[PDB]
């Protein structure tokens, strides 16, 4: 009946699905530039930029 | 290399440069090291007629 006793497996399952959350969520970032898709960026300007 | 421009396109004359005879004249390439010398050749390369 009681739960919440299985803490620390829960701990480390959520503390692994979490990081590679975020790490794929980082992608869809600027970072200064003016696109976060890098086909919009190809097709869009001119090389050299 | 040598030849003769007209004197307002010696700005196409340059790497990463887009024009009519950038495109279609004389190209540059992007990483291309070396010096550009014009000068004014009116007096004899140019003719009353």
């Amino acid at each position: 009946s009681t739960a919440s006793a299985l803490g620390k497996l829960q701990n480390v399952v959520n503390q692994n699905a979490q990081a590679l959350n975020t790490l794929v969520k980082q992608l869809s970032s600027n970072f200064g530039a003016i696109s976060s898709v890098l086909n919009d960026i190809l097709s869009r300007l001119d090389p050299p930029e | 290399d040598s030849f003769v421009i007209r004197g307002d396109e010696v700005r196409q004359i340059a790497p990463g440069q887009t024009g009519k005879i950038a495109d279609y004249n004389y190209k540059l390439p992007d990483d291309f090291t070396g010096c550009v010398i014009a000068w004014n050749s009116n007096n004899l390369d140019s003719k009353v007629g």
